[PDB]
DNA sequence: CGCTGTCTGCGAGGGCCAGCTGTTG
């Protein structure tokens, strides 16, 4: 049901 | 004033601490700092006592914080609280008491509200105040003698200086009540203004009105709300109330047009009485029982055309019970500041969302307007559902090893164009817009440098907006991205970040901005923060992107026009790299795209 | 049309010795001697005591939008008002059992 | 030959950043 993009829904961040 | 090893203000010689500290949630430093916690059962009530006495620095979700100055203190006396109920409250609330210096320093702001008095009638504005005494000491200052015009007692002083008495009024410890009885006013026609049963103020509405009207007059003042509250609402209510003629001050062409929406939607106002007073054209402000305009025309310091002068020459020769000043903040601006004693106005109501400046003026609406009669609070309206929630983010994007090579040598302010106009931000906005626009939301882009908006709004083959396009052409675009599903996406410029109403536009991304203007920042979010249709208060209705390039100046802008949404709880999460981009077909993925753009960015100068 | 009614109900007092107006539902005694002129021996109000508390009364002022809904006539013609309405009895239709019943003003 | 709409310059102003003096320890 128009769930968020991945890089909103999870942290992006390499660590 | 006793500094601890790690630098940190130490107060435990000044204070106690209370024994029945766990219920009580409220700290109260000499410095005047108040940390309440929003996570204690007395919150809503410390809340609005602590909103009024102070005005809030930060809110975060779990800890507020607030600060006391004289202007916030001179707010809760108009209000109707008192030196005894303010200090007994805190104390109530402190749960570690009150130091002595800030317990004095309550007092002393509060022996200065109801001495002197501004009363304005018959188009002449008089210091009227009870005790002649006071009246005495403002005699004796030079510059209140020098404006003067050249029981009770009252001596007329000329509008023209208004601004300097009321500005050495407060440097004197006697602030003007410039309080409006439009009950007790016969003398000015009632209007047939009246609110339509169909409006219903929403309970912040009604709370900040209350404030406005605690007594049987009016009070005027500064009412922050959250961009896309609903200020027009709250606007045309104090009008309906005031029941006088109204004078609404936009802040350019498309903000009239909303406000006279908005009036005609949420007010019972005829048509006709309704009117503008713009360069595009004129409803007859000549005959009208309100008048909606901008600071621009009203504030124009050159000579007048004839359309405008005849109009001008009314405005200036007639009293109003009500002048509506939408963006406040704008006001204490060199000349936007001299439209207010250039229009006749009893009460003077400010609307606002950001009340912040990058300079210092922005306390002069204490006493241009008035108190900051109210401030709600982001997070709770965000909850409430009243607006739209927003994820906000900061896509980090890597600046081309071509254009970086330019900028780190280049420092002869050509710096602006080349990381606004940056291959690898125009990727992220490129595949942005793509993906969002798949998922039928209402995106909105925003450009401070219209060379960066005018360079990716054909390159996207995208309307855009900014100052030479024409109120027409620009009302246009905005009723087609309301309503056209083909529009899905619009760009604008500098024009826009402040009163476009889009209460469809779900997303928002940011390729520019100028500085680190916090009130730009704030506003520019307000476009998408309107309540949405179908908006569910823990879903994320809307959202903020704010492009920059890493390892730039930019970088230290977004950290400072972060400063006021954080302050209010606004989290910024940040996107180093989005996922899918590679595989979309996006523009400039070869060097000789990037190559042919980084030397037209140069060739602008 | 006559203006009282104790006029008609007169005889009924003097020929028989004693009456009793036995009613449910009645609005405070005092006023019938007003309007009937009679010296009442008694005035007794009776509230029905029981192990379960049958009836659960309530009044409904406000709505979702708290707003007045007093059905005045001037305010008769408010929309929200008329709506507040049709939202109770929706919203009391979904729990209330089988059998319901509402009483307006007028049938107009 | 006149009147109205479009477009293009003059002049001014808002907002913010950065600078060479003025001032203080
Ligand atoms: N009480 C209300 N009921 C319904 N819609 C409302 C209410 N208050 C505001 N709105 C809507 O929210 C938006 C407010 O826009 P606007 O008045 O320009 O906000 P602001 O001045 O706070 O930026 C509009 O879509 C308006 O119709
Ligand atoms: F705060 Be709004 F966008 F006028
Ligand atoms: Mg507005």
């Amino acid at each position: 049901a128009k769930e968020r993009p991945i890089w909103l829904r999870e942290s992006t961040v390499q660590g | 004033t006793k500094v601890d090893e790690y630098g940190a203000k130490d107060y435990r010689l000044q204070m106690p601490l209370k024994d029945d500290h766990t219920s009580r949630p409220l700290w109260v430093a000499p410095d005047g700092h108040i940390f309440l916690e929003a996570f204690s059962p007395v919150y809503k009530y410390a809340q609005d006592f602590l909103v009024a006495i102070a005005e809030p620095v930060c809110r975060p979700t779990h800890v507020h914080e607030y600060k006391l100055t004289a202007y916030s203190l001179y707010a809760a006396v108009s209000v109707g609280l008192q030196t005894s109920d303010i200090t007994e409250y805190l104390r109530k609330l402190s749960k570690t008491g009150v130091p002595d210096g800030i317990m004095q320093f309550i007092k002393l702001c509060t022996v200065s509200y109801g001495k002197v008095k501004l009363v304005l009638k018959h188009n002449r504005y008089f210091v009227e105040s009870c005790h002649p005494d006071v009246i005495q000491h403002l005699l004796q200052d030079p510059v209140i003698r020098e404006c003067r015009l050249r029981q009770t007692v009252s001596f007329e002083v000329k509008q023209e200086m208004i601004e300097e008495l009321q500005k050495r009024c407060i440097h004197l410890e006697y602030p003007l009540l410039a309080e409006y009885d439009f009950r007790n006013d016969s003398v000015n026609p009632d209007i047939n203004i009246d609110l339509k049963p169909t409006a219903v103020l929403r309970p912040y509405q009604e709370k900040s009105l209350r404030k406005m009207f605690g007594n049987g007059r009016a009070r005027s003042g500064v009412i922050v709300l959250p961009c896309g509250a609903g200020k027009s609402l709250v606007g045309v209510t104090a009008a309906c109330t005031v029941r006088k003629r109204c004078l609404v001050l936009g802040n350019s062409a498309v903000s009239v047009e909303q406000w006279k929406a908005q009036f005609k939607m949420w007010s019972t106002i005829d048509d006709s009485q309704i009117c503008r007073f713009t360069s595009d054209a004129k409803d007859k402000p000549i005959g009208c029982s309100v008048a909606i305009s901008t600071y621009s025309m009203l504030g124009h310091t050159t000579k007048r055309s004839w359309e405008a002068e005849r109009v001008m020459e009314w405005l200036k020769t007639q009293e109003w019970g009500l002048m509506i000043l939408d963006e406040v903040h704008t006001i204490p601006a060199k000349m936007f500041r001299r439209v207010l004693t250039i229009v006749q106005a009893h009460c003077k109501l400010g609307l606002t969302a950001t009340l912040v400046r990058e300079d210092d003026k922005i306390v002069d609406l204490n006493f241009l307007i008035g108190p900051k009669l109210y401030e709600a609070n982001w997070m709770e309206l965000q909850n409430n559902g009243y607006i739209a929630k927003v994820q906000c983010a900061e896509v980090w994007c890597p600046m081309s090893p071509e254009f970086y090579r330019e900028y780190v040598a280049i420092k002869t302010k050509k710096r602006i164009l080349l990381y606004t106009m940056n291959p690898n931000k125009f990727r992220a906005c490129q595949f942005l817009i793509k993906f969002h626009e798949r998922r039928n939301d209402k995106i909105i882009v925003f450009a401070d440098n219209v060379f960066a908006l005018k360079e990716y709004a054909i390159r996207l083959n995208k309307p855009y907006i900014y100052g030479p396009t024409s109120q027409g052409e620009r009302m246009q675009i905005l009723q087609n991205f309301k309503h056209n599903p083909k529009i899905n996406t619009i760009f604008i410029s500098k024009v826009g970040d402040t009163s476009f109403d889009l209460p469809e536009a779900n997303v928002l991304i940011q390729i520019s901005s100028h500085g680190g203007s916090r009130r730009q920042e704030a506003q520019r979010l307000g476009r998408v923060l309107r309540a949405k249709k179908g908006m569910v208060a823990e879903e994320y209705n809307a959202f903020f992107y704010s492009l920059v390039s890493q390892d730039t100046q930019e970088m230290a802008y977004s950290t400072k026009r972060q400063r006021f949404l954080v302050d209010q709880g606004y989290s910024f999460k940040v996107i180093t790299k989005l996922a899918g981009m590679e595989e979309e077909d996006l523009a400039f993925s070869t060097k000789e795209e990037q190559q042919q753009l980084l030397q037209k960015v140069l060739a602008a100068t | 049309s006559c203006m009282d009614a104790s006029l008609a109900i007169k005889p009924v007092f003097e020929r028989f010795q004693s009456v009793i107006i036995t009613s449910g539902t009645l609005s405070p005694l005092d006023i019938y001697p007003k309007i009937l002129d009679f010296h009442p021996v008694t005035m007794a109000t009776f509230t029905m005591t029981l192990a379960r508390v049958c009836l659960c009364p309530m009044i409904i002022g406000r709505g979702n939008d708290q707003v007045a809904i007093s059905s005045k006539f001037e305010t008769r013609e408010d929309i929200a008002v008329i709506r507040n309405y049709g939202n109770l009895l929706l919203e009391m239709s979904a729990v209330v059992p089988d059998g319901i019943v509402a009483f307006f003003t007028s049938y107009q």
